[PDB]
């Protein structure tokens, strides 16, 4: 609920499209979010333009990731919010200690689940099988797991695996043990 | 339009070093020995996992890198007793620390405060006073060593700040004493036009490493740009991937003619690879089997041994970085050199600046500095240069191309054990 | 021993003194510490249901131990993969619920019970060779007396260990102790001392290891406990851990 | 004696009597672990009954010079602590912990009171003595032998009983529940004053009961059945009837009304017992029930407890707690031991070999011997 949407600019009318799930509509109306653009007027298929699709999925996964890295630090006290990129070295059981206040802690803005979450909502909306399975409803189910959409399923499978090649290489998928046990 | 149009081909903007001819030769990577500089740490050569940093961990590579760097040099001026940063001192004391600024804009003499480690000072920050130090050259996250009087308790008054110590040159083993120079020729990203996708500088620079067969070709990214007009609105037809394998092929084939080992380093721009610092090398083209022994794709920071001849390189634009947060008393590029060399890291800005995305980890892995290196890298959006650093060779060729106009290229000699002189001649020259 | 196996795990029993060292997977994590719970609740169950000597107790556990593929029987074949792999699991998923449960003493007590319990059923199903090599691999160096000595102590023997037949005597081997990790033994006379030595026979010696194996995990537990706030940062295992012991299985 | 005359000869003694030398050797074995003689607790009893405990002392020249300044009545040796005993308060609570200590053993006459015939309390007299013989022979068996305990002194308490002190250095490490454990094997006649059947061995006699009845047997007709006289009349075989299943009881009185001498008696309870077979121990039960040792676990089992040091004197008897030579046991006569007054007469009848003009000069040798087989261990080893 706190992740951003995939937002795509449609190349011919230019209209923003707002995908939050891989299937759109309802009844034998549902269709793959990417078949039809938002604006009724045109007639362009956002999955005819998919190396655009996924050249800006790329883009805002760099996006996301540099916000990660950004570091900024909020102080968790309301009366003083102070944002910092440094992190001091001087650390409370809870973490490092403003420097403003000397009395509160910093709070990552943009933590490391916030991103492995952000990856994971694009996963999510280009993840036909568990679209299909768990938020498709019977009938809309069989409507969708038929021919006239295997040309999108293959598509949807390749933008998905991009979002999960890039979590392959996230620290948030292996545990290293030698860090919980010393 | 313009850059096909330029009248100044060739022409050699900086010279050091020995004369040479109007033209270049090299052995075409005959007799040459191209390896990653084998010190006790092991080298950045493949992926490592990201996204994950405990501030736990930043805290602890922080603290061991002042730490470690505070005990040197505490050996080098046998310094009896480090004091604790936050303690008030009336009479005066030596203390080890890094220097920060005391808000989230750049650095000036008024905003200065030093940071201690935790073994000397709990991680205690306090505010520096520098109107007693009549000379003076600090960068955010430069580990220092100072003695100063803290009489207030809340304001230290530095009165000596000791100089840097760089780490020795590389003694180079009689093995290539009788191998002959090599020629170097290196060029930095972007490689095409602002405009244009089609690396019109990329084939004039292959051309005349096939013209001039060079021993060793070193190219910095960004090889597909992100900042690039076109990458940015999201006009390219063709996915990220397919334009980085269509660079790399052009690389690798064109310059077969020239048989020359080509070095490969990433940058931070490239849209199409992982944004970490340090960055692992590339690792989605395979070269042909008649092109494996000469392409080596290394990390960003890298150094390299040819033939006894140490190279350090980063892709990183060091010096714009630092230059925005250095505050100095009274060459400021030198100056900034000199602060890289002393510090012993690849990338000692701390926190860094707002481009580039550091793992903590993998920097205090990666970025030590094995030696000082012969010949020092460091591409700039600045203007070029040849600097001779405390006995170091730095070499800022520019960029490739410079916006809608062609830019330039470096190409230097170097021999193991020549007179130190192992640089023997360096030309930055125009494309 | 396919690809990236070794001499890690020699026997199917262990102290758990080692931890583990390896990079694992979230799923492998979660997948490991839920079946060794639901190992050690079934072990909770049983023990309560019916006497730990009964017959219906080892079938059962048995039963579990197969479903869940824990190893609890030897094999005299060699260091199969498969076994390898199941050995990995228990070392590992030992450690896992150690995190869990070191939080509370109440929780120390109950996983420590559990423990013991497992580890003294798998004793029940060593054989005496197998028996033996456990007790070198942890220099635990409880012996073994030669036939000359034991007919040199014949009489003593007989007389020293209750309900020892002639025959059968002549058909079972003691071992050589030093008095000091007998005393459970000593204390009411029920075993022969010579020279400091009490000569045990092939029952009570599980008791000893137990105790020793007790001390240790206590010991681990409070580590354990000492060492927390370095998992509690780690989101991932949080709800794991911090409710493993109140998780449906 | 006159015990009015203890505080005029108690300082003679400890200035020109008391082995200092050879208590340094014992105390310190051999220097190997530093701080063993410094961290060794002693307590002090002075004058009106006063108790001082957690006195150090740094090396032989400082106990010499505090022990004779204090002039103390009672010695008595306890626990080598972690830190030094005078300085117990100045170690943060719970870190000043008993180490190590000496296996010790306290037999005394007055635990046997209830099977004994000829004294009672703190009275002794030849016929009884025959017990102590036995139990230094029982017990020191089994430490030599079930234990493998090799340097063992036996030391004469000086009025009612004997102390064992077992100083290999692997009994001087022995845990809380090791030392009760060696006690409770050990152990055998189990009960109060309240008990009447103190013995009930199983069918299988354990090798160690069947060695300690071995040893008991070759004393128990001298000691019991001629010295004691245990079947003299009805008042005292009545007991012995009383340990025995009622079922022979009558059978045995009449046979005992016939019999002149209680070896008579023990022959004709034999021979019932004989014929009547799971009762055929039960004449072992009521040997061990007149002869057997009754130790004080409790003296044993923890490690802070404070035994009457070796060449102290008796407040009451004055006799010196002097060492018995094992081999020399049946020879031992506690009427003999010297005073601390024959031994101040001797002293001053007359600088390091004073003592050997004394009738203390053959238990000083006894312990040197015992102090040379432990520094023997302490450098083969
Ligand atoms: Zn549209
Ligand atoms: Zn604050
Ligand atoms: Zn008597």
């Amino acid at each position: 609920r706190d992740c951003e949407r995939f937002k795509f600019f449609c190349p011919k009318c230019g209209t923003e499209n707002i995908y939050d799930n891989v299937f759109d509509g309802s009844g034998l109306q549902i269709e793959p979010g990417l078949k039809r653009c938002s604006k009724p007027e045109c007639d362009a298929s956002p999955l005819d333009y998919v190396i655009q699709v996924h050249n800006k999925l790329l883009l805002d996964i760099r996006r996301y990731i540099k916000k990660y890295y950004s570091g900024w630090l909020v102080c968790e006290e309301k009366t003083c919010q102070n944002r910092t990129r440094r992190l001091p070295l001087s650390f409370s059981r809870n973490g490092p200690i403003c420097q403003a206040c000397s009395k509160a802690t910093l709070r990552s803005e943009y933590p490391e689940k916030a991103l492995y979450t952000q990856l994971c909502f694009y996963r999510f909306i280009f993840d036909w099988d568990y679209a299909l399975e768990k938020v498709v409803s019977e009938q809309e189910r069989g409507h969708l797991k038929k021919k006239l959409f295997q040309e999108s399923e293959n598509q949807y499978k390749k933008l998905k695996s991009t979002v999960d090649q890039v979590l392959s290489r996230s620290g948030y998928s292996e545990v290293n043990l030698s860090k919980l046990f010393q | 339009q313009k850059y096909g149009s330029r009248t100044n081909r060739g022409e050699v903007v900086t010279t050091y070093g020995e004369l040479q001819g109007t033209t270049w030769n090299g052995g075409s990577g005959s007799n040459t020995n191209v390896e990653l500089f084998t010190s006790l740490d092991e080298p950045l050569t493949k992926m490592y996992k990201f996204m994950f940093q405990k501030l736990m961990d930043i805290r602890e590579v922080v603290s061991i890198k002042i730490e470690e760097l505070g005990a040197s040099l505490k050996d080098h001026f046998q310094i009896d007793e480090f004091t604790s940063v936050s303690l008030p001192a009336q009479e005066t004391v030596t203390v080890l620390g890094q220097i920060g600024c005391d808000s989230n804009g750049k650095l000036n003499s008024k905003s200065v405060i030093l940071e201690g480690d935790r073994e000397h000072s709990a991680g205690m920050q306090v505010p520096v006073d520098l109107s007693e130090l009549k000379d003076y050259s600090l960068f955010p996250g430069q580990v220092v060593i100072m003695e100063g009087t803290n009489s207030t308790g809340r304001r230290f008054v530095p009165t000596k700040l000791y100089e840097g110590v760089p780490l020795p040159f590389h003694q180079p083993s009689k093995e290539f004493e009788e191998c002959p120079q090599q020629m170097v020729i290196t060029a930095c990203g972007p490689f095409t036009t602002s405009d244009t996708i089609t690396y019109d500088a990329l084939k004039d620079l292959i051309d005349i490493v096939n013209r001039d067969r060079p021993d060793i070709c070193i190219l910095l990214g960004p090889f597909l740009d992100a900042k690039h007009e076109q990458i940015e609105n999201l006009q390219l037809t063709v996915t990220f991937e397919d334009v980085f394998k269509r660079c790399l092929k052009m690389i690798i084939e064109g310059t077969r003619p020239s048989g020359c080992h080509l070095v490969i380093v990433p940058s931070l721009r490239d849209v199409h690879h992982d944004p970490v610092y340090p960055q692992p090398p590339f690792s989605c083209f395979e070269p042909a089997k008649e092109d494996k022994e000469r392409v080596h794709f290394v990390a960003d920071p890298c150094t390299l041994s040819v033939n006894g001849v140490v190279i350090g390189m980063t892709s990183t634009d060091l010096l714009f970085h630092m230059g925005a947060e250095e505050i100095s008393s009274s060459d400021r590029f030198s100056r900034i050199l000199r602060h890289i060399l002393t510090q012993r890291s690849y990338y000692p800005l701390y926190p860094p600046n707002e481009e580039i995305n550091i793992d903590y980890e993998a920097l205090y892995s990666y970025t030590p500095m094995p030696v000082t290196p012969d010949v020092f890298i460091v591409p700039s959006e600045l203007r070029y240069f040849i600097k001779d650093v405390t006995g170091c060779i730095c070499i800022n060729p520019g960029r490739l191309t410079k916006g809608l106009v062609g830019g330039t290229y470096a190409r230097f000699l170097v021999k193991s054990g020549a007179m130190r002189s192992t640089c023997i001649s360096a030309q930055v020259v125009r494309v | 021993t396919g690809d990236r196996k070794g001499d890690l795990y020699p026997s199917s029993l262990q102290f758990y003194q080692h931890p583990p060292t390896e990079n694992i997977s979230l799923i492998e994590f979660e997948t490991f510490a839920i079946e060794r719970l639901k190992l050690l609740k079934a072990v909770e169950n049983l023990g309560v249901s019916y006497v730990k000597n009964s017959e219906e107790y080892s079938k059962k556990l048995e039963l579990e131990l197969r479903k869940l593929k824990f190893p609890y029987r030897p094999l005299h074949e060699e260091i199969s993969d498969d076994v390898y792999d199941l050995r990995r699991k228990d070392h590992i998923s030992h450690f896992i619920l150690r995190l869990a449960y070191c939080q509370s003493e109440d929780l120390r007590r109950w996983f420590i019970q559990q423990e013991m319990d497992l580890f003294k059923f798998r004793f029940g199903l060593l054989t005496k060779e197998s028996v033996q090599e456990f007790l070198k691999l942890n220099d635990l160096q409880y012996v073994a007396i030669s036939e000359d000595e034991k007919n040199m102590h014949k009489e003593d023997l007989m007389n020293s260990s209750f309900g020892l037949s002639l025959t059968k005597m002549e058909d079972t081997e003691f071992y050589k102790v030093p008095f000091q990790a007998a005393l459970d033994l000593v204390r009411p006379r029920k075993v022969f001392l010579w020279r400091g030595f009490a000569f045990i026979p092939h029952k009570d010696i599980v008791s000893i290891v137990l105790n020793d194996f007790r001390a240790k995990l206590s010991k681990a537990l409070a580590l354990s406990a000492r060492s927390l706030p370095v998992v509690q940062s780690d989101e991932r295992l949080q709800p794991l851990l911090n409710h493993l012991s109140h998780s449906y299985i | 004696y006159d015990p009015a005359s203890l505080p005029d000869v108690l300082p003679l003694y400890y200035r020109r009597l008391f082995p200092f030398y050879q208590y340094f050797r014992w105390l310190n074995y051999g220097g190997v672990v530093k701080n063993y003689f410094q961290h060794r607790e002693f307590s002090f009893t002075l004058k009106d009954d006063v108790y001082v405990r957690y006195q150090s002392f740094n090396n032989q020249s400082e106990l010499e010079k505090e022990m004779q300044k204090m002039c103390p009545y009672k010695i008595d040796i306890g626990a080598v602590y972690s830190h030094r005993p005078s300085l117990h308060n100045t170690v943060k609570s719970g870190t000043f912990q008993a180490q190590e200590k000496e296996l010790v053993f306290d037999i005394d006459m007055t635990d046997y009171d209830d099977v004994r015939r000829c004294c009672s309390s703190a009275d002794i007299c030849p016929k009884c003595w025959t017990l102590m013989t036995i139990a230094v022979r029982i017990l020191d068996r089994a430490l030599a032998e079930d234990f493998g305990f090799k340097h063992r002194l036996w030391v004469y308490s000086g009025r009612r009983g004997v102390h064992c002190w077992v100083c290999d250095d692997s009994a001087r490490k022995l845990s809380q529940a090791e030392r009760s454990a060696v006690a409770e094997y050990l152990s055998v006649v189990k009960g109060g004053e309240e008990t009447i059947k103190k013995v009930q061995l199983p069918e299988t006699i354990h090798p160690f009961i069947g060695k300690s009845l071995k040893m008991v047997e070759r004393y128990f007709e001298k000691y019991a059945l001629v010295d004691q006289d245990i079947l003299e009349n009805k008042q005292c075989w009545d007991k012995v009837i009383a340990l025995v299943p009622e079922v022979a009881r009558e059978s045995l009185l009449r046979e005992f009304s016939k019999a002149r001498s209680s070896v008579e008696r023990w022959d004709k309870l034999s021979s019932c017992l004989e014929a009547t077979r799971r009762y055929s121990n039960i004449p072992k039960e009521i040997m061990l029930q007149f002869c057997y040792p009754r130790l004080d676990v409790n003296v044993s089992k923890g490690l802070n407890h404070l035994l009457k040091s070796p060449f102290s004197v008796h407040p009451k008897t004055g006799r010196i707690s002097v060492p018995i030579d094992c081999k020399k046991l049946d020879q031992f006569d506690p009427f003999s031991v010297p005073t601390i007054s024959l031994i101040c007469s001797e002293l001053d009848n007359v600088r390091t070999r004073d003592y050997k003009r004394t009738s203390l000069a053959p238990y000083i040798k006894v312990f040197e011997q015992f102090l040379d087989k432990l520094d023997q261990s302490r450098k083969g080893e």
